[PDB]
């Protein structure tokens, strides 16, 4: 398990961790895009949740990426929305991580991240 | 008496290499499980010699491959030789099985001996499944998340058995240096089930293409198979020195001669010619636990054809649908091969389906339905009622 | 997959090393030396070739000292305990141009251009598919096609997007034994050069698989010869059945 | 391994069917010449598996003649295979000689085995 | 050491097999005889025997497994070009 | 014929000329097929490299 | 550093002693080197370089 | 050596030589025990056994 | 298979001693038996006469061996001393 702090994370980026040996993607969210994450619908999806038991969080932004598919990795926010265009097979999705344009029909397991006092332990 | 008939140990030499009774008319297929020994001591052999420069961690297993490559004198004879001779002892290994099938060699009384040989065929599986590991290429860092994430399908002790497989949480360097010492064992414990098998083979003998006794007519194992053997031997060593010095990366995978990365995912992944039929089967069934099962049941459906079979008459010789449905099941598992190296697409999805089904249909379905058929045309053929 | 996913096909060229009896020709790759230190150099490493390898193939002993000394090494540190450094000697091994990988990715955009000791034979299509790399960049895309900023067509590179430009042009080199220096002249000598980087025993292999093949089908010859000799008996014997009178 | 019993009691039915006999006997006669046993010189009753108790019972009660004749058929034919050629077109088993002389002493064998099986595992009736 | 199961084969001298009486054999000396007179007639002629009377258990199976392989090997090649583009949507539902 | 006569007169070789021709053999045969190699590839050798920039 | 917690100090007592000393970190986005505050799972440092 | 001195290479081929010797000593047992077997024991009276066995 | 060399020992029923007749042997079960009736007079008795039988084989070799390495070591002792500095000097050339 990584400790990091609130202000002590890479904000502009799409920081592919090794955490366990596994890749993670880690983002910073701006308070400006609760208007914006959720105006995709859903249902153009196959499986919906919401956005409040997928991110728990207000202000940041944490999915590890050992894909069911073989374990893929997308680039960095082009392409559509802000998301992240791969080069795999051609998948690109939402800025919060939610699969429908492209075959991939699940989401990843977000990893248990955990606050405690002015700490955040992703792991 | 003679002194090798007298002395402790030359008397088991005597009784297996010299004096041994064999059949006067086996041909060339009975001629493999000689070059199956050759194969198992270059093995161990330029193993041996190669395991004196290896360094088995994470960041130090590429690169002392490729120290063996340059640095060491006649080091990519060693390697080569290694490689390569790995795919000639599958080849002769689905022949000598596939001689075992046609002849009827399964039945009693070797029924004991037939099983005693598929213990063998899984312990070779794990073994060149361990070594190729030990490369870290970019193709052993994928096969190996591959395979070992298949164990957490089961239930209650899924999480628990590949967290004690990788040391850890992923394939890092507890994996990769646990692998190299069980890669060494392994062909220990098989030369110790070869010696169990040829115990087997001696009470009873050897069978003959015929399928009838041949207590009547034998001649002794010196002057004859011995130098029978010699031919066979002189042509299987051209043929691997013709990879060897000519041809040396036919049989592998470019990718493996890039580095291991658990950040980048190869374009397509998949295993050697000789394990590509049993991925096309686990890849055909959707279900994950369905899957693995499926996979190991492809070899342990050769151990219910003793009691599949209901023919009065042991071979297929003089049977007409047996020899025909004997090669559907051959041209099906080179079928089975090429379905696996295919991508998942259409059409290769249930082409791969349905030539799942014919492989376990054959030892469960076809064998005991035409065996019947034809031990009622050869009575009615002959008995006039 | 469509056959933009898959790359361009390489046709077959007359290597002179292809065929069993062939070496490299060392003249080719002496000239394709320079090419790499005057060319690809910039931005590509040669981890796995030491300098001592060169001395008695391409270059003499005294030329690869002189190399080896226009660059420096670290050395043991002083008696009181600080760094030094050194020139370079014949055990050392070819030096990249960068420190490390994150200062490789700030110099391409982002993009890591790949150590190139193993690329012949980490590359499906072998030296065809170098060769057909380099002087298979057109002058323009094909109409249709939307390439990202910073990338380049090229149908033979999988998905048809490279991160590298076209680097060869005309009498961009100077040779020493008086070659014209085009963009196929400089390409087939760079992918000599790398052929020899990948398979440094590549010449003295076919010739052990000489003496080896000649002694081997010898030995399958005569062993027919002994084979046939020693089973005549066995194969013209004859039986002859007389039944036995019923007395018993 | 099905049975002698068996083998016999699903042929009988056939051959004493008009309609069943028509259409299943020519097949069977295109089956054995298709094997090519004759051609080696030997019976079918040759070719059976002798590795069972059955077939050791019935092998002792054959006379003494028919043993001694069975026995070259069979050393005659190891040495044509190893030759790899055929016999003589004359010395081929012809249709009328291809009878079972084996069957009897194979039938009666199974039946007196049969009968001590029923007897080992019977039960009482009071 | 004790003896062991039954087996169905013995050793020379008591192989195990019926009683033989009547069978005469004879042979003569390899070196009385004339060097590989067999490398002729039967490389020709009897290979040709053996080949043709066993090639259709093994040509008319490898036919089928042929033919089947190599219309999936089309088929596949038309679904990812360019006409093939709207039978690619519907065979993927 | 008999020139397999003259040498050895109705018997086998031995087991000493055996091993004594052997190291003879390779000798003979290792030179013979460097020759043959390096002047089949006569001009793209080192050794000739060499030569044409002095 | 993490053996002492349970032995000889207490959790929050490690983590002050390990954070009083500098460690060698990964490389800046341009490629530069780091520094860093120590952690638990980090070996307790010597005086001299070599 | 494998060079000059003891180095890196003789601690390798040291170890690798180290796995296999074990395995040569289980093979050499196996041929201890079959002479033992045509035998039997000694006793500590040095005279015959073939009077008074046990199993 | 086929028989070996000759032995000494054989199986149960053709050991391959001489012929036995006209001793009786007679035995008791172990269930019929008082347990452990040798703990007391074996232990005391018994291992002291086997123990005075050998004792002089062992422990004559004993001191001589021990006797010998006793002189040896206080021999060096006092040539490493102070007072053995000019023996050493002439043992030692
Ligand atoms: C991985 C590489 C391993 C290399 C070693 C393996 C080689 C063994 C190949 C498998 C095999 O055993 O098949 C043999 C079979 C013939 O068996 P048979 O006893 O009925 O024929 C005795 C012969 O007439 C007289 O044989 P004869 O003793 O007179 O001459 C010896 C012959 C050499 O033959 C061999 O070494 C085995 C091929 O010399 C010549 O051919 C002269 C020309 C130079 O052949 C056939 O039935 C069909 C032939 C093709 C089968 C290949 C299938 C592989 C997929
Ligand atoms: C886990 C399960 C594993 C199972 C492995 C299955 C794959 C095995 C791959 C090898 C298959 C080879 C079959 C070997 C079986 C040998 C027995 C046999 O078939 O007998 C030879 C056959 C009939 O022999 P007869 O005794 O009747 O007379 C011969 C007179 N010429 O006479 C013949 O017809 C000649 C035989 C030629 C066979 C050629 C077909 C095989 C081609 C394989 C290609 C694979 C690479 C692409
Ligand atoms: C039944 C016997 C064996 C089989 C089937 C087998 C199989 C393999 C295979 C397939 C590879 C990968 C080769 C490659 O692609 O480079 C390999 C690698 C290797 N094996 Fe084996 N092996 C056997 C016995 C042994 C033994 C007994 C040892 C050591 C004492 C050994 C030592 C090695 C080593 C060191 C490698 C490292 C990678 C390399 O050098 O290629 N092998 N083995
Ligand atoms: C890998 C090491 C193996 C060795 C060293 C070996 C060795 C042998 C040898 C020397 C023979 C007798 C000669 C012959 O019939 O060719 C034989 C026969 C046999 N083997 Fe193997 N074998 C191996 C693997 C296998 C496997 C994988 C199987 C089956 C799944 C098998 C099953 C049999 C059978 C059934 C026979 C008897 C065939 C007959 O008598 O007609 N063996 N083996
Ligand atoms: C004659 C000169 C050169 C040769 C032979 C060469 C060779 C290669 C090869 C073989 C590749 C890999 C292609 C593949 O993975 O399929 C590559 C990639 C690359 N090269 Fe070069 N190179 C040369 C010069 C240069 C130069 C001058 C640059 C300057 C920026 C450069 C930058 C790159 C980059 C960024 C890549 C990665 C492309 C990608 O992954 O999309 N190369 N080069
Ligand atoms: C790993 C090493 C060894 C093993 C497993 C082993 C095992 C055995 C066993 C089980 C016996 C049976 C009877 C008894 O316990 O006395 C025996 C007897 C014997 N052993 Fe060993 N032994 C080993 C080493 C040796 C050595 C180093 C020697 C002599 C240099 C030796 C010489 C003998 C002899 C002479 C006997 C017969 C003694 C008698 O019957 O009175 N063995 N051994
Ligand atoms: C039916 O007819 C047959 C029949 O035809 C045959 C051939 C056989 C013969 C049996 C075989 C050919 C199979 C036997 C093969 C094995 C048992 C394989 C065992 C392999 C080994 C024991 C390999 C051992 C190798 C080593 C220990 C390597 C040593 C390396 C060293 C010491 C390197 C270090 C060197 C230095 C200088 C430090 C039969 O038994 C038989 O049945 C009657
Ligand atoms: C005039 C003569 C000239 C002839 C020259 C011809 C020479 C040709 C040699 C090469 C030909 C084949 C090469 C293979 C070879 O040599 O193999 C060696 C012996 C074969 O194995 P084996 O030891 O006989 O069987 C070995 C196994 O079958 C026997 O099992 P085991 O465990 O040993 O049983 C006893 C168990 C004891 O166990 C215990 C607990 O004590
Ligand atoms: C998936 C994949 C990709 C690349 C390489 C390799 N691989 N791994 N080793 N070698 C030589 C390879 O080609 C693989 C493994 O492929 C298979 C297929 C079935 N098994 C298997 C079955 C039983 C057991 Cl016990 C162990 C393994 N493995
Ligand atoms: S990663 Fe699942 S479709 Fe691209």
């Amino acid at each position: 398990k990584v400790e990091v702090n609130l202000a002590a994370i890479p904000l502009g980026k799409n920081v592919v961790v090794k955490w366990q040996g596994k890749p993670v993607f880690i983002r910073h969210r701006t308070p400006h895009e609760i208007q914006e994450a959720n105006s995709v619908d859903m249902s153009a999806l196959k499986d919906p949740q919401t956005d409040a038991d997928r991110v728990k969080d207000p202000q940041w932004l944490i999915m590890l990426g050992i894909c069911t598919h073989l374990g893929c990795v997308p680039i960095g926010e082009a392409g559509d929305f802000g998301g992240w265009f791969c080069p795999c097979h051609g998948s690109h999705y939402d800025i919060s991580g939610r699969i429908r344009k492209g075959p991939a029909p699940l989401n990843l397991e977000i990893p248990a991240y955990e606050f405690d006092g002015d700490k955040v332990i992703v792991g | 008496m003679a002194f090798r008939k007298s002395n402790v140990y030359l008397s088991l030499v005597n009784s297996y290499i010299i004096d041994s009774p064999q059949p006067s008319s086996i041909n060339y297929w009975w001629n493999m499980g000689s070059l199956l020994g050759l194969c198992l001591v270059i093995q161990i052999v330029t193993g041996i010699f190669m395991a004196m420069h290896y360094s088995s961690n994470i960041e130090l297993a590429f690169s002392s491959v490729e120290h063996i490559m340059r640095d060491v004198h006649n080091g990519y004879i060693l390697r080569y030789l290694h490689a390569n001779g790995a795919s000639f002892f599958f080849m002769v290994m689905f022949m000598h099985m596939a001689k075992g099938l046609y002849y009827g060699s399964y039945r009693s009384p070797r029924v004991t001996l037939w099983n005693v040989g598929v213990i063998i065929f899984i312990l070779t599986i794990a073994t060149a499944f361990l070594g190729y590991c030990c490369v870290y290429g970019q193709m052993s860092h994928w096969g190996a998340t591959v395979i070992t994430n298949l164990f957490s399908a089961i239930p209650f002790v899924g999480n628990d058995i590949v967290s004690w497989l990788w040391g850890g949480f992923s394939v890092s360097n507890p994996t990769i240096q646990r692998f190299f010492a069980l890669h060494y064992l392994v062909p220990f414990i098989i030369a110790a089930m070869v010696i169990m098998h040829l115990m087997a083979l001696h009470i009873h003998g050897s069978s003959n293409p015929l399928g009838i006794t041949g207590n009547l007519d034998r001649i002794p194992m010196h002057s004859y198979f011995i130098f029978k053997d010699l031919v066979t031997v002189f042509l299987f060593m051209l043929i691997l020195a013709l990879f060897v010095f000519y041809s040396p990366n036919t049989l592998g995978h470019p990718d493996n001669y890039i580095p291991g990365n658990p950040l980048v995912t190869p374009a397509s992944i998949v295993p050697e010619w000789y394990l590509l039929p049993f991925y096309a089967i686990l890849r055909s069934i959707p279900d994950k636990l369905l899957g693995v099962i499926t996979m190991f049941a492809a070899i342990l459906v050769l151990l219910v054809l003793p009691f599949t079979d209901r023919s009065v008459v042991r071979g297929n010789t003089f049977k007409v649908l047996s020899k025909f449905f004997f090669f559907i099941f051959v041209f099906n598992f080179v079928l089975l091969g090429q379905i696996g190296a295919c991508h998942v697409e259409v059409p290769y999805v249930l082409m791969g389906q349905i030539a799942t089904f014919i492989y376990f249909a054959y030892f469960l379905i076809i064998v005991p339905v035409i065996s019947t058929i034809e031990n009622v045309l050869f009575y009615i053929g002959r008995v006039n009622k | 997959m469509t056959a933009a996913e898959h790359g361009l096909h390489a046709p077959a060229y007359a290597w002179s090393h292809n065929g069993p009896f062939e070496t490299f020709d060392h003249a080719s790759i002496r000239r394709g030396y320079q090419v790499y230190r005057e060319v690809c150099a910039a931005c590509h490493s040669l981890d796995r070739v030491a300098w001592r390898t060169l001395v008695g193939v391409s270059h003499t002993n005294e030329e690869v000292r002189n190399m080896a000394e226009e660059f420096e090494y670290d050395d043991e540190p002083d008696e009181q305990g600080n760094p030094k450094k050194r020139p370079g000697k014949l055990s050392d091994y070819i030096p990249g141009p960068y420190p490390n990988e994150q200062a490789a990715r700030a110099a391409n955009q982002g993009a890591l251009p790949p150590d190139l000791s193993l690329i012949v034979k980490a590359r499906h299509g072998g030296c065809d598919y170098i060769f057909s790399l380099l002087t298979g960049y057109p002058d323009e895309p094909p109409a249709g096609v939307a390439l990202p900023p910073g990338s380049n067509y090229n149908p033979y590179f999988p998905g048809g997007s490279i991160a590298m430009a076209r680097v060869l042009f005309d009498d961009m080199v100077e040779y020493e034994d008086g070659t014209p220096a085009t963009t196929s002249q400089m390409a087939k000598d760079v992918t000599t050069f790398l052929n020899w980087c990948a398979e440094p025993e590549h010449d003295e292999r076919k010739r052990l698989g000489l003496k080896t093949v000649i002694i081997l089908s010898s030995l399958y010859l005569l062993s027919i010869w002994v084979k046939k000799f020693k089973w005549a008996g066995i194969k013209t014997r004859k039986f002859v059945f007389n039944p036995p009178k019923p007395r018993k | 391994p099905q049975s002698f019993t068996s083998i016999a009691r699903i042929g009988d039915y056939i051959l004493k069917s008009p309609v069943l006999s028509k259409l299943c006997v020519p097949v069977a006669n295109q089956f054995i010449n298709l094997a090519g046993y004759k051609k080696l010189g030997l019976k079918f009753d040759d070719l059976i598996a002798e590795e069972n108790p059955i077939m050791q019972t019935a092998l002792r009660r054959l006379p003494e003649d028919e043993s001694y004749a069975r026995a070259y058929r069979i050393i005659r034919a190891h040495q044509t295979e190893l030759t790899h050629h055929l016999l003589p077109r004359n010395e081929w088993i012809k249709a009328q000689e291809d009878v079972p002389y084996l069957l009897p002493y194979i039938l009666e064998a199974e039946a007196a085995a049969k009968e001590k099986d029923e007897l080992d595992n019977i039960e009482v009736s009071k | 050491g004790p003896p062991s199961g039954k087996t169905y084969m013995g050793w020379w001298g008591h192989m195990g097999g019926p009683k033989q009486k009547g069978i005469t054999s004879y042979a003569v000396s390899p070196y009385a005889q004339k060097p590989l007179q067999g490398i002729f007639h039967n490389a020709v002629f009897n290979s040709f025997r053996r080949f043709k009377s066993q090639f259709l258990y093994v040509l008319i199976p490898a036919g089928i497994y042929w033919y089947w392989w190599k219309n999936g090997n089309e088929y596949n090649e038309f679904l990812y070009s360019k006409a093939g583009r709207e039978e690619l949507e519907r065979v993927n539902v | 014929s008999s020139l397999y006569k003259t040498f050895f007169k109705r018997n086998a070789v031995f087991v000493g000329t055996i091993f004594a021709g052997a190291f003879v053999f390779q000798t003979v045969f290792d030179t013979a097929i460097t020759s043959w190699y390096e002047n089949h590839n006569k001009g793209k050798l080192w050794k000739d490299v060499k030569a044409r920039i002095a």
